[PDB]
């Protein structure tokens, strides 16, 4: 009992399957914030099911519970505004695969959206390492309000710009966002608008539309 | 909220503000007690952070009005 | 070879072609390739993952 | 067909086997979605009873990884075919050339951000005009062992259902050819006589008398796995000899 | 200071299927944007005719396969969604199909109904092969936008065909100079729409500038 | 039935400071936040009716590349300074103001003449400034009355001419919610003007005259 595998000394360190898990395919979520996780209405309504089933019976749409877990079986709208209310503002984790890092298991805010593929910010795949070819993400979610708290203050994804090992950032523009700036910033010889005086940044960006 | 810099410095160690903040959090959940700045939708855990930064709420607070309604 | 072939239609020699911007209306500068590359669709569906 | 091949499809696909390659030349007798028969030329006429091929074509029939096997006929009536050419496209084969993807008109453009490390746009019209979906077709398998206290029982009658569950099974509890069942609808009606010898001795004089419940069954059916629509094609059914058949 | 409002000079029909309008007078910076949101509004906000359920007479379920036809049954719902139809007044509307003999299925032999209309007879649906092969079918046909797959919407016999409710395939507007007019700067912006034929020139872009005009009416008074 | 669309409820107009607002519509279909956005963007940018500056001259240069004794500043600079000046005028298409002054200090525009119908919607918009008691600035502005932009070059000193009054003009789109259907566009427009009328007003005019010019179909 106290030696192999089963002995129960290591046990806690070979691997839990951790509840109010989940996974998908990743997708690229231009539109987000830096501190939002689009997250799927179909795994959505089944991570925060018992918070939805709280704040559905406190609030009286169905006060016995089998009621409430039949509803929210049933789809009915009103337990899209509840689950609504309830990511208002809940971290969720998402942990890449080999979480080599310590930015690894960097925690977002959700915000939902149709079909099923965690979105995820640009800018911050990089210390995730994922490359949008099939890489798959887990959300986890903390429970206790102690964990809530923590995955609020010392996890989330706007309080680690820069990266344990090397103090300069790692939220670094990548790919396409500096061919965009790079495109948007350039000297050309002679162009349209050449030698002229406009006006500070404001008729610049009316000259360009 | 979406940082938590400013509350850093107000209780300076990045993790008694953890715990502080879940104390006031759990205070203001189920043991009633509303929050002392209006709220925006925002959790009770976000109130406490909120409140927090904005140096109403600290440990050495909190630990005074339990003491004070304990002596009741 | 390529460019006759195109020249055989009246496509333009280059590949590339301009692209108006439909959310907009208006026009991208730098012109655009537009092509027929056969895509395949690989069974990693996401409803199975 | 794809639009930049190597010639090298054409020997793939007919070599690879899915294509119902011909074996006598001559004329098509009578195509069909299931069936082509081949009237043979005269000169590759057997010394007698010649006129014949009846390529059965495999109608939809599940794959090793879910993939329907579907092979139609790419032969108007009456054209006349060669010795090894291809009567029918198999999966992913058109006109005999193997077409694995499709094409789709692309613009190489970063555009606002969704193409940002590899993705890819795709316009509605490619998934309006559906030109991107398979037909996977899955194979769930329900038994009926017979454990300690008596066999495994597959009639439709189950305790602790509605009658929702029951409205699209057939009486012996297996659902009907063509049902468009949804997640957690029963495929088959299958149940399990209450666990084991429990409680107390007293439950051994219970099972002396036999219980007394009419139920006296435990809803063990298999259902659609969450998460997957699906409308059943075929419902084959094997018995174990000694066993008299049911009425499914 | 005045804009010269416009107007649809001409509608030719260049074709059966596609055809081309003309707008003017317009003034300057206006051409690119009408053309622009007509294209964009029309490519979308239409209503079609597209057909949406099909109970064929010996066909149980999709994935099997009938006799005497040639064509699987999914590639009979696949030329069934292609088909266009004409239909007013009705909202929804079932028409009937029961030809029988060797030969093409075209949507000509289609029953005969009322308001509805064939508009491409030619359209092939199916074949047949076998003399004493008959298809019996029941065609549903609703009126709606955009597009409405099968489960989204969601007997045995009641096949679901994903809708594909629009009449317009490809939009192109050009703006031009026009006529001196005395008057230089006036932009004629033509406009080509390719539709299936289930919808004019004329009633298409006047229904897009009534849907416009309503959205940007819920613009003009604002708190 | 396929004539119903979802109308936005006017929701936003929330007006920071005096000039610059936010307006935000939901919800609306799929797409429509797009074209409402760059139909207004542009009859907002290219077309809306206005006054500006157009031509100045100083009495004693009449090249553009020189300078006036006294004058911290150079003839650019206060080229660049009136073309930021934001006034209104009655229905008279144009007029012509003098700025005769002599002083020392900033100049700004509440130094400039009334004359009747023209009124000057910043007076203390800065334009110059003079160091000697002794320089004297005198010089004459001509306005217009126009609906767009005319750079310098598309044209006695030349000013690019902004007639329209709205100064920035950004639109984005965020999916919003309704029940299930969550790809609704919300419009979130935030526009800005030099002064002269209200981001509401603008917007109503806009919408204004896309729908006349609309109505000839309808
Ligand atoms: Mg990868």
């Amino acid at each position: 009992m106290i030696k192999g595998k089963q002995g129960r000394f290591r046990q806690n360190l070979l691997g839990k399957r951790v509840d109010y898990s989940g996974r998908s395919v990743i997708t690229v979520g231009p539109y987000l914030r830096l501190h939002q996780c689009g997250l799927p209405k179909k795994m959505a309504l089944e991570l925060f099911k018992p918070f939805i089933y709280g704040k559905l019976e406190l609030r009286g749409l169905a006060t016995t519970i089998k009621a409430a877990k039949k509803m929210v079986e049933r789809e009915e709208a009103v337990v899209w505004d509840i689950l609504d209310e309830v990511i208002r503002e809940h971290p969720v984790l998402l942990n890449r695969a080999p979480t080599l890092h310590r930015l690894g298991i960097q925690a977002f805010e959700p915000v939902l959206i149709e079909g099923k593929a965690i979105q995820l910010h640009p800018l911050v795949c990089a210390a995730y390492n994922a490359d949008f070819d099939g890489d798959q993400m887990a959300v986890h979610v903390p429970l206790t309000l102690e964990a809530q708290l923590e995955a609020r203050a010392l996890m989330m994804s706007t309080n680690n710009i820069l990266s344990p090992a090397n103090g300069e950032p790692i939220i670094v523009p990548s790919q396409d966002v500096v061919l965009g700036l790079y495109y948007m910033t350039r000297d050309c010889v002679n162009a349209k608008g050449e030698g002229m005086v406009l006006t500070g940044p404001k008729e610049a960006e009316r000259l360009y539309r | 909220r979406v940082t938590v810099q400013d509350a850093v410095e107000k209780i300076g160690n990045r993790f008694d503000l953890v715990l502080v903040a879940a104390r006031r959090a759990r205070q203001m959940q189920v043991g009633g007690k509303d929050p002392l700045v209006p709220e925006e939708n925002d959790k009770t855990t976000v109130i406490a952070l909120r409140e927090i930064e904005e140096g109403l709420i600290n440990n050495q607070i909190l630990d005074v009005r339990e003491r004070q309604e304990q002596q009741e | 070879e390529i460019k006759e072939l195109l020249k055989l239609g009246d496509l333009p020699t280059s590949g590339q072609i301009r692209l108006y911007d439909g959310r907009t209306g208006e026009q991208f500068e730098r012109p655009v390739t537009v092509g027929y590359m056969y895509m395949l669709k690989l069974n990693h569906l996401v409803d199975d993952k | 067909k794809p639009l930049v091949g190597t010639g090298m499809e054409r020997a793939v696909a007919v070599d690879s086997g899915v294509t119902a390659v011909a074996k006598r030349g001559g004329v098509v007798q009578y195509v069909d979605a299931s069936r082509i028969v081949i009237k043979v030329n005269e000169d590759e006429m057997y010394p007698g009873e010649a006129g014949i091929d009846i390529y059965n074509l495999t109608k939809y029939t599940r794959s090793n990884q879910n993939t329907c096997i579907n092979q139609m006929p790419c032969v108007s009536l009456g054209e006349p075919v060669e010795r090894g050419d291809v009567l029918a496209d198999g999966p992913s084969t058109d006109l005999g050339e193997l077409a694995l993807g499709q094409n789709m008109r692309v613009a190489f453009m970063p555009w606002n951000g969704y193409n940002f490390e590899d993705s890819i746009l795709v316009s509605e019209r490619v998934v309006q005009e559906d030109r991107f979906t398979t037909i996977h077709i899955q194979e769930l398998a329900c038994v009926s062992r017979d454990t300690k206290l008596g066999p495994e029982e597959i009639t439709a009658d189950i305790p602790n259902v509605g009658e929702a569950a029951l409205s699209k099974l057939d009486e012996s509890g297996i659902v009907y050819i063509g049902a468009e069942v949804t997640g957690g609808d029963i495929l088959v009606g299958k149940v399990t006589p209450k666990g084991e010898t429990q409680l107390t001795p007293e439950e051994k004089l219970l099972r002396a008398i036999f219980g007394e419940k009419a139920s006296d069954v435990k809803d063990s059916s298999l259902r659609v796995p969450n998460g997957v629509s699906g409308t059943v094609i075929d419902v084959q059914v094997f018995t174990r000899d000694g066993v008299e058949k049911d009425k499914r | 200071t005045e804009f010269l409002k416009p107007r649809l000079v001409d509608i030719e029909q260049v074709s059966s299927t596609h055809a081309k309008v003309t707008l003017e007078p317009l003034e300057r910076g206006f051409g690119h944007t009408l053309g622009n949101a007509l294209r964009r509004i029309l490519l979308s906000s239409m209503p079609g005719c597209a057909v949406t359920e099909v109970e064929i007479d010996g066909v149980l379920h999709e994935y099997s396969t009938k006799e005497g036809v040639q064509e699987d049954i999914l590639e009979i719902l696949l030329n069934l969604k292609g088909l266009a139809v004409r239909v007013q007044g009705k909202d929804e509307v079932i028409l009937t199909l029961n030809k029988s003999g060797i030969g093409p299925v075209t949507a000509a032999d289609i029953t005969h109904d009322g308001d509805v209309e064939i508009v491409k007879p030619q359209h092939v649906i199916c074949h047949l092969t076998d003399e004493n092969a008959s298809i019996s079918m029941r065609i549903k046909v609703q009126r709606g936008r955009g597009y409405v797959p099968a489960s989204t919407r969601i007997p045995i016999g009641r096949l679901l065909v994903d809708a594909c409710y629009s009449p317009v395939e490809r939009i192109a507007y050009n703006v031009e100079a026009a006529r001196v007019e005395q008057r230089t700067d006036l932009d004629k912006l033509v406009i080509e729409m390719e539709t299936n034929g289930t919808i004019d020139p004329e009633e298409a872009i006047r229904r897009a500038a009534t849907i416009l005009a309503e959205q940007l009416e819920a613009f003009v008074d604002l708190a």
